[PDB]
């Protein structure tokens, strides 16, 4: 499990 | 904010806690990654894994679901995809 | 513009490239961030087996469970790119 | 197999 988050 | 729901294979019941799982999501945190995160550990925890989900105002995607494991919903202008599979 | 920038990976080197070519056609060809996130899913699927699934856009956060050696998340341009295998 | 788009 991971995340990402966009600039 | 305003709940729409766009596309769903997924019982009433489910819909309405994927809902109400964002909803608390939305007011624990501004990080879309971490309203991701709140809502995939919850779905994962009551529905049992593998559950995936992202949260975002500008994206497409193309995914493949477990039978009536998928919703797409608004928030506001903020969409949700959750979905199973694995 | 759709230099490539990897931001997170847990794949080959060569699946890496092979992503960043998909994704290059994809945007070639489809000017809509869902039918590039099917064309890409579509090949990978194709290529390495089902079953991948593809987000393409410009704003969104992520938290997902996939495969090991078969997750990338990377930048064509200023689009987010997040390609990864659960089932 | 299924896609969304956001408006």
């Amino acid at each position: 499990s991971r995340g990402t988050q966009t600039e | 904010r305003k709940a729409v729901i766009k596309n769903a294979d997924m019982s009433e019941d489910m819909q309405q806690d994927a809902v109400d799982c964002a909803t608390q999501a939305m007011e624990k945190y501004n990080i879309e990654k971490d309203i991701a995160a709140y809502i995939k550990k919850e779905f994962d925890k009551k529905y049992n894994p593998t559950w995936h989900c992202i949260v975002g105002r500008n994206f497409g995607s193309y995914v493949t679901h477990e039978t009536k494991h998928f919703i797409y919903f608004y928030l506001g202008q903020v969409a949700i995809l959750l979905f199973k599979s694995g």
